[PDB]
C-alpha cells in the first residue's frame, strides 16, 4: 500500500511543454461552453445544463456554485473535478480568511487560493492536473465587481467578459462586439443569453440554461433581520422562470 | 516472456509463477551441500563447508539458535544470519515470557511467515538461502527444510545445495535404517556423513572441510568442527 | 511498482546537464520578454504581456511585475502560477528577516534564499523544477540599487542591465550596445522600451501589452519609492519616448 | 568526598579521598575517584558515584574516538567540554557531579577544568570539589606557591586531603595521589588515612588537638 | 497497446485485472481441496501430495483453525494462505474483544474478503495466490465459503478448488441433487474422503495423504476439530472402496 | 528500470556483482598473516605528480589491535571505518575489554546488504552497496593474529594472505606459493613489497606504496616512508642476489 | 517520501550519475590553486557568454568558510552554495565544541563526506561540483591545499586545477612547479597562478580573479589592476624572446 | 546575583562585569570574564543561571559569527540585539528556558554612535544611556541618574563606573571580587587591564 508515487506526473518535455497541463486544457476544450460578462453594477456567469439523460433531474446538478455570499463560480471541463474544487474553495475561504479576519475574502484572493490548489496538482507527487477551467465572479467593498478565469496550470486572469469551452473562440468574438464599459447588469444578462444561444444545439430555455449574477445585496435572502450592517448576499442564481421572461425579449 | 515478469517479487507471470523467488531458490542450488536426518532420539546436521582459496577458511554453515535448536544454511550467508538471528529471538522470547522452549514446528511457521512477507510487497527481495532446522522439543527429534518461497517442511531427513540430490536419494533409501538409530549419536552422525558424501565429486570431506551438529534427548545442540569430526572422516 | 512511471526529474545527462532545468529554460524562452536596467538614480523593470485580448481587463491585471518588499520587486518570465508560489514564500522570508533583525532584508539575502529553494527541486524530491526566471530589482543601504536574475537551476547573478524570456540574445546585444554606466533612470526607461520594441514578436508595442515599474529614491524625500505604472502612465511614457 | 587539583611549576597535583556514603552509612573506604582518561588525562570524581563513574568512563570513550578520528590527542579543553556539554543536555534531570578534568598537552601545557552537573565549566589553577572542599581549601590555600617542589606540592596535596578526611564526616579512607607532567600522569600511591594521620601528626606536630 | 498485465491494479481495455487472473493460475496449479456443508456443520478436506518417503506422515498439517469455531483450507501458494489466516485470526480476535461474541461466519468471510480485495487496489502489492475454503457454525447455522484471489466469495453448499476442482465439483453437484434434505456430519466426512480420492486422479502420478476436519453442532459442539484415528481410517476406507 | 535488490537468473544480486567490478578497478591491497603479526600494504597510486602522495590514506586504524586496508571506491569506506571504530570503542565501554577481530568484522559486514528502495526487513536506507572491499587485520587473545576480507556482499572470509584490487588474481597466485605457516614478520613485509611491485604499473618506491602491521606488542602501526624505503632497498638486494 | 536509487552501479562497475556529475565540473569555469612557501593562491576564470554584469553584487567564485579558510569550485553554481553553507555551519560548530577553528584537512574531510553521502542516499543526485579548499591550520604557517570531487574523494596538492581546460593548465603546472623550491613569495606565487590561467583564459584581465591567503586569517583578493599588472609583466616575458 | 553594568558615553559603551564565580559556600574563581565578543564592534555581558549563562552567550556568538562569514558584513548593534531578544523570547515559552540576563554594547560603524541594550531572560529589550542587571541596579541607577551626562568622554565614563563599583563594594552583601571593564568604540573592543586601582 502507501502512495509510493512521490514524484511528479507532470514534467517538462524537450520542447518546454508541460504535457499534462496541455492535455488538461484539451479536456476543457471538449467541455460545454460557459461564460461571464462584467457590467457596471454586477457580473453574470452562465452555462448550458447538458443533461445526460431525460430521466436525470438537471436541477440536482448545479454547474454554477456559490463560494462565498458575494462570489460564484462556473466551469467547463471535467465536472467531478470542479465539484471537489468548489468544496475546497468554500473551505479555504473560511480557514484562510473568514476565521482570521472575520470577513469573507475579496474575489482576487479567493481566486488566488483556488489557483494555488490547482498549481499544486501540477507539481505535487502522484497527481494529475485538474481537468477544468473556472470562471469566478464576485464583489468586495474595495475592489467592486470582478471576473476571473483560472486554468489547469493555476494561472488566472481578470476579464471584462470571456468564454471557455466548446465554442469559446466563437463566443469570445461575439462578446467583443457587444461589450462596452457602460453595460447595466440587465444588458449583460441579455448579451449573455444571446451568446449562449449560439452554443446550444437543442432546447434553449430556463431549464436547459443555468445562470447566476453577482449584483445588489438581497436582504430577502439573508435569513434574519436586526443587524443593519448585514444586508444580504450579492450572489443570486436566476430561477427557470426569471430566465424565460428574459428569453421572450431575446 | 520471463524477462517481462521477473523485474520484482510483486509480479505474477502469466502462468502464475514468481520468478524473483525462483531466482532466489537458484542461489541455494549454487550453494554448498548440507544434510539433515533424525532418529527418534537425535537429529543431526552434516554440512560441507566451502572455501574460496586454499588460503581462505571454510565458511561456517551451522548456527545454533537455542540450547535445543539449530540449523544449517545453503545460499546467501548474510540472509541466514538474519533469519537465524530472528529465530534466536523467537526462541529467546518464548523462554523469557512463557518459560517454554520453542516448538520446532512453531519455529518453522515463524520462518515461513517471515519469508512470505518479502514476496508480496514491492521493494523487497526474497531471502536467497535455504535452511535445515533440527531440534529436540516436547515431542521429540525434529528436522525442517526451509525454502525462501516460504515453504517449510518436516522430514525424517533431507539435503539442499549443489548435487544435494545424491544425499537425498541415499537417505530416501537408508530411511528405515537411520530412523531407528536411537540412543546412539555416533551412528546417526556416520549415517549422515555417508549421506553427504553421496553428493561429493570434486574432493573428499577433510578435517577443516566437514562440519557436524547434533541435538537430542540428553544432548544440547552442539557444533563439531575440525579435529572434533576427524573420527568421522 | 511505481518506479515504472518515474521520470526522475533530478538526474544528470551523460553530459552532466540537468534535463528538467534545460527543458524548463526552453519553456521560459517562449515567455513574454522581461527587461531590467539599473541606472545611477534607480532601476527600471519592463515586461511584455504574453497573449492579450480586447476583453482582457488590463487595469486589474498583473502577470509579470510583483512587489516582494517595499524595496524589492521582481519581473517574471515563465509559468505565472509557479511564480506566485515562489513569490509568496519570498514575501514571507522578507518578513521573517524584518521581525528578527528589525531591519529590511538585504536584496541578495532574499535572492539567494529564493534561489536555494529552486536549487532544491533540482537535487532531491523527484518533483519538476519551477518553470520560472526572475529579474530582481531592489535597493538596500549596503549595495544601493541592485539587479539580479535567477532561473530554474537555482543559479543567480547580478547585472547592470539584463533580460529574461523570449529573444534574450537579441535583447542583450541591443542592451550591451547602448548601455552606459552613468545612465539615468529616464534614459533606462527609454532604453528598455526601445529594446522591447525591437525584440517583440508582435506588430507594434502598445501599452495594453506592457507592465512597467521603477524603483527610485525620490530626491524630495530621502527614501526609496517603487512605482508600478498604471495603464495610462505606460501609454504616456510610450508616446513621449517616440513609440506613440 | 574531597578532591583537589592544582597547577604549579612542576605541573599538576591531583589528590582525592576514597570514601563513599549513603547517609551516615560508610558504604566504602576504598573507592577510586580518579579515572585515568588516558596516558595524559585525569578526571576527578565527586557527587553521585554512578553518575561520575558512568559519564567519565563514557568521556574516556569519547576521547579515544577523537584520537582515532583526528590522529591527535584530544585537548584538555575539548575533552572537558565534551563532558560539560553532555551534562548540560541533562540539566534539570538530577545528575549530580562535581568534576575536574586535568591534563597536559603540548598546545595548552598544564591545564585544569572544573565541570559540574549545573553545566558550569571553569578553567583555573586551583580547585577543591566535594563535601570536604572547604577543609582542603583551608590547608591548600595557605601553603600554595607556584614554586613548590614536585616533592612539596605532592605533600601539600596529600596533606590537604588528609585535613578534609579528618574534619568532613563524608570524606575519608585513603588518599590517592597523582602528578601531571607532559609525559603523562604519575601515580604516587594510596595512603590510608588510618596510618597517614598519625604519621603526619607525629612528624609534623599538627593536629595538636587530637590525643595520641 | 499492451503491458496492461505488468502492474497489479491496472485495468486492461476489457475491464480486467490480469495480475489477479495470473494469481488464479497459481491457484489452479495447486493441490485440490474441498468443503462440504452438512445439516449442522461443515467438513473440510485436502490433498497432501507425498513428494517422498522422507515426509514425516501426518505432520505437515494444512487445515487451519481461526478462533475456535472456524476452519480454513486453501489451494495455491501455501505461504500466502498462512498470511491470510494470520490476518483472519487478528480480525477475529479484534471482533471478539469489542463485541464479546465470537465472530459470525458471514462477518468473518467479509473480513477476509475486504482484505483480499485490498490487494487488487495497488501496484505495490501482489494479489493472493490462493483460493480459500472456510466456514463454521455460528449463532444461526453452518456456513461454507470460498474466496478467490479477486477477493470475490459466496456462500456454498459444496466447494472445491485446485488441480481437481472439476472432478470435485462434479461429485459435489451429484451430492447436492441426491440429498435435498441435507447430508450429515458423519456422512459428509466420508463423502469428503471419497471426493479427494476421486479428484486425485488429476495427479495420480504422486502418492498423497488425506486430511479432514469438521465443525458440527452435534458432533463437535460447534468447535472446529481435526478428524483423526478410527473416524479417519473409516473414511479412508469408504473411499478406497468406492475407488474400485 | 529494475529493482536495486533484484536477483539475476543465476541467483546473484546484480548490484553486488557490479559492485565487485568497481573494486577490481581499485588500487591493489595485500595482507599477510604470520605468527608474528599481520602485514598490510597498499598501492598509493597518485593520479598526478602534483598530488601529495602522503595525503593518500588507504590504510587506517580501527583500534589499537585492529587495522584495515581498502580497495575500490575509497570514499565509500569512510562510513565503514567510522562504524568499525565506534563498534570497537563501544564494545570496550560496555565490556571493559578489546573487541574480537572476527566480531568487529561481522559488525562491519552487517551494513553491507542494508541497501534498497524499501526492502521489507527493517529500514535499509542506502541507495546502493558499498563500492569498496576491506582487509581487516588484527589480534585478540582468543584467535591470535587474523586477516579478514570484507566484501559488499556482506560475507567475509578469513585469509592467511589475500590481495584485492587491480592486481589481485595475479598477486593472489603469487601469495599461493610464497605463503607458509612459519613466515616471519620481516619475510611477510618483503613479500608484500615484492608482490605490489609486480602488479603496480609504477615502479614501487617508498612514496607510491605504504606498509603497516599489527603486533600484539605494539598494536597497529603505519610504517613511515623512511622505514619502508629501507625495506624496499633490502628487497631489491635479496632479489638481485639470485 | 521520494527515495529512488539514482546513483547505482552499472555492469562495468561505474556509478553513472557520479560520472556525469564530473562532466558538470568539466563544463564549469576553470579554477586553480598553487601553494607557495608561506601562502596559497586561488585563481578562477570568468565566463563571457554574457557581459553586462554587476561585479559588485554577482557572487564571487572564491568563498570564505571561516576567517582562515577559503573554498573555490568548478561546476554547478547552485550546488556549490549548498556545500559552502554546510561548510560554514560546521566551521562554527567546531569552534563551539572544540574551542579551536577547524584544520583545512578537517574542513575538507567534512565537505567530502557530504558529497560522498549524496552518492549513495536515495532520492538525491550527486553534487555536480569539485572544490579546492585552502588555508592555514590554526597557529600553523605551513600552507594547505586540498581538492574534492563528486565521488567524495579528496587529497592535497602542491598545485591543482579543475574545470574546463584544467587538462591544459595542469600540464603547465606539472612542468612549471618545483616542489624543491615552491614560489618562495606571495608575488611569484601569484604570477605562477596567472600564467597558468593565461594558458586558457585567452587575454582576460577582467576574466581572471585571484585571492591570496597568508597565515593567521590573512585573506585578501586582488583588484583588476593588481592582476592586470601581472598579466602585463607576463606578456613581456614572452615578447622579450 | 553577579554584577553586570553598562554605560554609554559620548563615543563608546563601557561594560563592567564582576569577576567572581561562587557556588554555595565557596568562591571558585575570581577572574571570570562574563562577556563574549559577538562581532568586532559588539560586546555582550551576561549573568544568571549556572550553565545557561555561558551556553547561551557562546550560542549567540556562534550565530553572529556565522552571519558575518556568510554575508562578509557586520550586523549593526541594533540588529544583533533584536536577534538576541527574539532568541530569549522563544526561550521563555520553551520546555526549559535560558535563565540569562544580558547587556549588549556595540559601536554602530554606520551611524557612528555607541549603543547599549539591556535584555532580560524574558526577552525584554530596552535601549539605555546606562543599564544594570540584578541587584546592582538598585544602587547604580540613582547614582548614574545623578552623575551622568551624554557628552561624557570615555575617561569620564570610566570615572563614573569606578564610582558605581565603589558604591557596590560598600553596600552590597556579596564579595564579587572586582570587575573587568571593556570598551567598545569605533576601533573595536579593548579591555582596561588597570581597574583594580584606576
Amino acid at each position: 500500500m502507501t502512495d509510493r508515487y512521490s514524484f511528479s506526473l507532470t514534467t517538462f518535455s524537450p520542447s518546454g511543454k508541460l504535457g499534462q497541463i496541455d492535455y488538461a486544457l484539451t479536456a476543457v476544450k471538449q467541455g460545454v461552453t460557459s461564460l461571464g460578462i462584467k457590467a457596471t453594477n454586477g457580473v453574470v456567469i452562465a452555462t448550458e445544463k447538458k443533461s445526460s439523460s431525460p430521466l436525470a433531474m438537471s436541477e440536482t446538478l448545479s454547474k454554477v456554485s456559490l463560494l462565498t455570499p458575494d462570489i460564484g463560480a462556473v466551469y467547463s471541463g471535467m465536472g467531478p473535478d470542479y465539484r471537489v474544487l468548489v468544496d475546497k474553495s468554500r473551505k479555504v475561504a473560511h480557514t484562510s480568511y473568514k476565521r482570521i479576519y472575520g470577513e469573507y475574502p475579496p474575489t482576487k484572493l479567493l481566486v488566488s487560493e483556488v489557483a494555488k490548489i490547482m498549481q499544486e496538482a501540477t507539481q505535487s507527487g502522484g497527481v494529475r492536473p485538474f481537468g477544468v477551467s473556472l470562471l469566478i465572479a464576485g464583489h468586495d467593498e474595495f475592489n467592486g465587481f470582478s471576473l476571473y478565469q483560472v486554468d489547469p496550470s493555476g494561472s488566472y486572469f481578470p476579464w471584462k467578459a470571456t468564454a471557455i469551452g466548446k465554442g469559446s473562440v466563437a463566443a469570445k468574438t461575439f462578446l467583443e462586439k457587444r461589450w462596452n464599459d457602460e453595460l447595466e447588469l440587465e444588458d449583460a444578462i441579455h448579451i449573455a443569453l444571446l451568446t449562449l444561444k449560439e452554443s446550444v444545439e437543442g432546447e434553449f430555455n430556463g431549464d436547459t440554461i443555468e445562470l447566476a449574477i453577482i449584483g445588489d445585496e438581497n436582504p430577502d435572502l439573508l435569513g434574519y433581520t436586526g443587524i443593519p450592517t448585514d444586508k444580504g448576499p450579492r450572489f443570486r442564481k436566476l430561477t427557470s422562470q426569471e430566465i424565460n421572461d428574459r428569453l421572450e425579449a431575446l | 516472456f520471463r524477462n517481462n515478469y521477473d523485474g520484482d517479487t510483486v509480479t505474477f507471470s502469466p502462468t502464475g509463477r514468481l520468478f524473483q523467488v525462483e531466482y532466489a531458490l537458484e542461489a541455494i542450488k549454487q550453494g554448498s551441500v548440507t544434510v539433515g536426518l533424525r532418529s527418534n532420539t537425535h537429529a543431526v546436521l552434516v554440512a560441507l563447508k566451502r572455501n574460496a582459496d586454499e588460503l581462505s577458511s571454510y565458511q561456517k554453515k551451522i548456527i545454533k539458535c537455542d540450547e535445543h535448536m539449530g540449523l544449517s544454511l545453503a545460499g546467501l550467508a548474510p540472509d541466514a544470519r538474519v533469519l537465524s538471528n530472528y529465530l534466536r529471538q523467537q526462541c529467546n522470547y518464548s523462554s523469557l515470557v512463557f518459560n517454554r522452549k520453542l516448538a520446532v514446528e512453531r519455529a518453522g511457521h515463524l520462518l515461513c511467515d517471515k519469508a512470505q512477507k518479502n514476496t508480496q510487497s514491492y521493494g523487497g527481495r526474497p531471502y536467497g538461502v535455504g535452511l535445515l532446522i533440527i531440534g529436540y522439543d516436547k515431542s521429540g527429534a525434529h528436522l525442517l527444510e526451509f525454502q525462501p518461497s516460504g515453504n517449510v517442511t518436516e522430514l525424517y531427513g533431507t539435503a539442499i545445495g549443489a548435487r544435494s540430490q545424491g544425499a537425498k536419494t541415499y537417505l530416501e533409501r537408508t530411511l528405515d535404517t537411520f530412523i531407528k538409530i536411537d540412543g546412539n549419536p555416533d551412528e546417526l552422525i556416520k549415517a549422515g556423513v555417508e549421506a553427504i558424501s553421496q553428493s561429493l565429486r570434486d574432493e573428499s570431506l577433510t578435517v577443516d572441510n566437514l562440519s557436524i551438529a547434533i541435538v537430542g534427548k540428553d544432548t544440547p545442540f552442539t557444533i563439531y568442527d575440525g579435529e572434533a569430526v576427524a573420527k568421522y572422516i | 511498482g511505481s518506479r515504472r512511471y518515474d521520470s526522475r526529474t533530478t538526474i544528470f545527462s551523460p553530459e552532466g546537464r540537468l534535463y528538467q532545468v534545460e527543458y524548463a529554460l526552453e519553456s521560459i524562452s517562449h515567455a513574454g520578454t522581461a527587461i531590467g536596467i539599473m541606472a545611477s538614480d534607480g532601476i527600471v523593470l519592463a515586461a511584455e504581456r504574453k497573449v492579450t485580448s480586447t476583453l482582457l481587463e488590463q487595469d486589474t491585471s498583473t502577470e509579470k511585475l510583483y512587489k516582494l518588499n517595499d524595496k524589492i520587486a521582481v519581473a517574471v518570465a515563465g509559468l505565472t502560477a509557479d511564480a506566485e508560489i515562489l513569490i509568496n514564500t519570498a514575501r514571507i522570508h522578507a518578513q521573517n528577516y524584518l521581525k528578527t533583525y528589525n531591519e529590511d532584508i538585504p536584496v541578495e539575502i532574499l535572492v539567494r534564499r529564493l534561489s536555494d529553494i529552486k536549487q532544491g527541486y533540482t537535487q532531491h524530491g523527484g518533483l519538476r523544477p519551477f518553470g520560472v526566471s526572475f529579474i530582481y530589482a531592489g535597493y538596500d543601504d549596503r549595495y544601493g540599487y541592485q539587479l539580479y536574475t535567477s532561473n530554474p537551476s537555482g543559479n543567480y547573478t547580478g547585472w547592470k542591465a539584463i533580460s529574461v524570456g523570449a529573444n534574450t540574445s537579441a535583447a542583450q546585444t541591443l542592451l550591451q550596445m547602448d548601455y552606459k554606466d552613468d545612465m539615468k533612470v529616464d534614459d533606462a526607461i527609454e532604453l528598455a522600451l526601445k529594446t522591447l520594441s525591437k525584440t517583440t514578436d508582435s506588430s507594434a508595442l502598445t501599452y495594453d501589452r506592457l507592465e512597467f515599474a521603477t524603483i527610485r529614491k525620490g530626491a524630495n524625500d530621502g527614501e526609496v519609492y517603487q512605482k508600478i505604472f498604471k495603464p495610462q502612465e505606460i501609454k504616456d511614457i510610450l508616446v513621449k519616448t517616440g513609440i506613440t | 568526598t574531597t578532591t583537589l587539583a592544582f597547577r604549579f611549576q612542576g605541573g599538576i597535583i591531583v589528590a582525592v579521598d576514597s570514601r563513599a556514603t549513603a547517609g551516615n552509612w560508610v558504604a566504602s573506604q576504598t573507592v577510586k575517584k580518579v579515572i585515568e582518561i588516558n596516558p595524559f588525562l585525569l578526571g576527578t570524581m565527586a557527587g553521585g558515584a554512578a553518575d561520575c563513574q558512568f559519564w567519565e568512563t563514557w568521556l574516556g570513550s569519547q576521547c579515544r574516538l577523537h584520537e582515532l578520528r583526528e590522529k591527535e590527542r584530544i585537548s584538555v579543553a575539548a575533552a572537558s567540554k565534551i563532558l560539560s556539554n553532555l551534562v548540560y543536555q541533562y540539566k534539570g534531570a538530577g545528575l549530580s557531579m562535581g568534576t575536574m578534568i586535568c591534563g597536559y598537552t603540548r598546545k595548552e601545557g598544564p591545564t585544569i577544568y572544573y565541570v559540574d552537573s549545573d553545566g558550569t565549566r571553569l578553567k583555573g589553577d586551583i580547585f577543591c570539589v566535594g563535601s570536604g572542599q572547604t577543609f582542603a581549601y583551608g590547608v591548600l590555600d595557605s601553603n600554595y606557591k607556584w614554586d613548590l617542589s614536585v616533592e612539596d606540592a605532592l605533600y601539600l596535596g596529600k596533606r590537604s586531603i588528609l585535613a578534609a578526611a579528618h574534619r568532613d564526616a563524608y570524606s575519608g579512607g585513603s588518599v590517592n595521589l597523582y602528578h601531571v607532567t607532559e609525559d603523562g600522569w604519575i601515580y604516587h600511591g594510596n595512603h590510608d588515612v588510618g596510618e597517614l594521620f598519625w604519621k603526619v601528626k607525629e612528624e609534623e606536630g599538627s593536629f595538636n588537638n587530637v590525643i595520641g | 497497446g499492451t503491458g496492461y498485465d505488468l502492474s497489479n491494479s491496472v485495468f486492461s481495455p476489457d475491464g480486467r485485472n490480469f495480475q489477479v487472473e495470473y494469481a488464479v493460475k497459481a491457484v489452479e496449479n495447486g493441490t485440490t481441496s474441498i468443503g462440504i456443508k452438512c445439516n449442522d456443520g461443515v467438513v473440510f478436506a485436502v490433498e497432501k501430495l507425498i513428494t517422498s518417503k522422507l515426509l514425516v506422515p501426518q505432520k505437515n498439517v494444512k487445515i487451519q483453525v481461526v478462533d475456535r469455531h472456524i476452519g480454513c483450507v486453501y489451494s495455491g501458494l501455501i505461504p500466502d494462505g498462512r498470511h491470510l489466516v494470520n490476518r483472519g485470526r487478528e480480525e477475529a480476535a479484534s471482533f471478539k474483544k469489542l463485541y464479546k461474541t465470537p465472530i459470525p461466519i458471514p462477518a468473518f468471510a467479509d473480513r477476509l474478503g475486504q482484505y483480499v480485495q485490498a490487494h487488487t487496489l495497488y501496484n505495490s502489492v501482489r494479489p493472493f495466490g490462493v483460493s480459500t475454503i472456510f466456514g463454521g457454525v455460528d449463532k444461526n447455522g453452518a456456513h461454507l465459503y470460498m474466496l478467490e484471489p479477486s477477493g470475490s466469495y459466496w456462500g456454498y453448499k459444496g466447494a472445491a478448488t485446485g488441480k481437481g476442482r472439476q472432478s470435485a465439483k462434479a461429485e459435489l453437484e451429484k451430492l447436492v441433487d441426491h440429498h435435498p434434505e441435507g447430508l450429515s456430519a458423519r456422512e459428509a466426512v466420508k463423502q469428503a474422503a471419497k471426493i479427494i480420492y476421486l479428484a486425485h486422479e488429476d495427479n495420480k502420478e504422486k502418492d498423497f495423504e488425506l486430511e479432514i476436519s469438521w465443525c458440527s453442532l452435534s458432533e463437535t459442539n460447534g468447535l472446529h476439530k481435526f478428524v483423526k484415528g478410527d473416524l479417519l481410517q473409516e473414511a479412508i476406507d469408504f473411499a478406497q472402496k468406492e475407488i474400485n | 528500470d529494475r529493482g536495486v535488490s533484484t536477483f539475476s537468473p543465476e541467483g546473484r544480486l546484480f548490484q553486488v556483482e557490479y559492485s565487485l567490478e568497481a573494486i577490481k578497478l581499485g588500487s591493489t591491497a595485500i595482507g599477510i598473516a604470520t605468527k608474528e603479526g599481520v602485514v598490510l600494504g597498499v598501492e598509493k597510486r597518485a593520479t598526478s605528480p602534483l598530488l601529495e602522495s602522503d595525503s593518500i590514506e588507504k590504510i587506517v586504524e580501527i583500534d589499537r589491535h585492529i587495522g584495515c586496508a581498502m580497495s575500490g571506491l575509497t570514499a565509500d569506506a569512510r562510513s565503514m571505518i567510522e562504524h568499525a571504530r565506534t563498534a570497537a570503542v563501544t564494545h570496550n565501554l560496555y565490556y571493559d575489554e578489546d573487541i574480537n577481530v572476527e566480531s568487529l568484522t561481522q559488525s562491519v559486514c552487517d551494513l553491507a546488504l542494508r541497501f534498497g528502495e524499501g526492502a521489507s526487513g527493517e529500514e535499509r536506507l542506502m541507495s546502493r552497496p558499498f563500492g569498496v572491499a576491506l582487509l581487516i587485520a588484527g589480534h585478540d587473545a582468543d584467535d591470535g593474529y587474523q586477516l579478514f576480507h570484507a566484501e559488499p556482499s556482506g560475507t567475509f572470509y578469513r585469509y592467511n594472505a589475500k590481495a584485492i584490487g587491480s592486481g589481485s588474481e595475479g598477486a593472489q597466485a603469487e601469495l599461493l606459493n610464497e605463503w607458509h605457516s612459519s613466515l616471519t614478520l620481516k619475510e611477510a613485509e618483503l613479500l608484500v613489497l615484492k608482490i605490489l611491485k609486480q602488479v603496480m604499473e609504477e615502479k614501487l618506491d617508498e612514496n607510491n606504496a605504504q606498509l603497516s602491521c599489527i603486533t600484539k606488542q605494539d598494536g597497529f602501526k603505519i610504517y613511515d616512508n623512511e622505514k619502508t624505503a629501507e625495506l624496499i632497498k633490502e628487497l631489491k638486494e635479496k632479489e638481485a642476489a639470485e | 517520501g521520494y527515495d529512488r536509487a539514482l546513483s547505482i552501479f552499472s555492469p562495468d562497475g561505474h556509478i553513472f550519475q557520479v560520472e556525469y556529475a564530473l562532466e558538470a565540473v568539466k563544463r564549469g569555469t576553470c579554477a586553480v590553486g598553487v601553494k607557495g612557501k608561506n601562502c596559497v593562491v586561488l585563481g578562477c576564470e570568468r565566463r563571457s557568454t554574457l557581459k553586462l554584469q554587476d561585479t559588485r553584487i554577482t557572487p564571487s567564485k572564491v568563498s570564505k568558510i571561516d576567517s582562515h579558510v577559503v573554498l573555490s569550485f568548478s561546476g554547478l553554481n547552485a550546488d556549490s552554495r549548498i556545500l559552502i553553507e554546510k561548510a560554514r555551519v560546521e566551521a562554527q560548530s567546531h569552534r563551539l565544541t572544540l574551542e579551536d577553528p577547524v584544520t583545512v584537512e578537517y574542513l575538507t574531510r567534512y565537505v567530502a563526506g557530504v558529497q560522498q553521502r549524496y552518492t549513495q542516499s536515495g532520492g538525491v543526485r550527486p553534487f555536480g561540483v569539485s572544490t579546492l579548499i585552502a588555508g592555514f591550520d590554526p597557529r600553523d604557517d605551513e600552507p594547505k591545499l586540498y581538492q574534492t570531487e563528486p565521488s567524495g574523494i579528496y587529497s592535497s596538492w602542491s598545485a591543482q586545477t579543475i574545470g574546463r581546460n584544467s587538462k591544459t593548465v595542469r600540464e603547465f603546472l606539472e612542468k612549471n612547479y618545483d616542489r624543491k623550491e615552491p614560489p618562495a613569495t606571495v608575488e611569484e606565487c601569484v604570477k605562477l597562478t596567472v600564467r597558468s590561467l593565461l594558458e586558457v583564459v585567452q587575454t582576460g584581465a577582467k576574466n581572471i580573479e585571484i585571492t591570496v591567503v597568508k597565515p593567521d586569517s590573512d585573506i585578501v583578493a586582488l583588484s583588476s589592476e593588481e592582476i592586470n599588472q601581472y598579466v602585463t609583466q607576463i606578456e613581456q616575458e614572452k615578447q622579450e624572446q | 546575583m553577579d554584577i553586570i553594568l553598562g554605560i554609554r558615553v559620548q563615543d563608546s559603551v563601557i561594560l563592567a562585569s564582576s569577576k567572581a564565580v561562587t557556588r554555595g559556600i565557596s568562591v571558585l574563581k575570581d577572574s571570570d570574564d562574563k562577556t563574549r565578543q559577538l562581532s568586532p564592534h559588539t560586546l555582550m555581558s551576561f549573568a544568571g543561571e549556572a550553565g545557561d549563562t555561558v551556553q547561551f552567550a557562546e550560542y549567540i556568538q556562534a550565530n553572529i559569527q556565522l552571519y558575518s562569514i556568510r554575508e562578509d558584513y557586520e550586523l549593526s548593534p541594533q540588529a544583533v540585539s533584536s536577534f538576541v531578544r527574539q532568541e530569549l523570547a522563544k526561550s521563555i515559552r520553551s520546555r526549559r528556558p535560558y535563565q540569562v540576563n544580558v547587556l549588549i554594547g556595540g559601536y554602530d560603524k554606520k551611524k557612528n554612535k555607541p549603543e547599549l541594550y539591556q535584555i532580560d531572560y524574558l526577552g525584554t529589550k530596552v535601549e539605555l544611556p546606562y543599564g544594570a542587571h540584578g541587584y546592582s541596579g538598585f544602587y547604580t541607577f540613582s547614582l548614574l541618574d545623578h552623575h551622568y551626562r551624554p557628552d561624557m568622554t570615555t575617561e569620564e565614563g570610566l570615572d563614573l563606573l569606578k564610582l558605581c563599583v565603589q558604591e557596590l563594594e560598600k553596600r552590597m552583601p556579596m564579595d564579587f571580587k572586582g570587575v573587568i571593564v571593556k570598551i567598545v568604540d569605533k576601533d573595536g573592543i579593548r579591555q582596561v587591564d588597570d581597574f583594580q586601582a584606576q
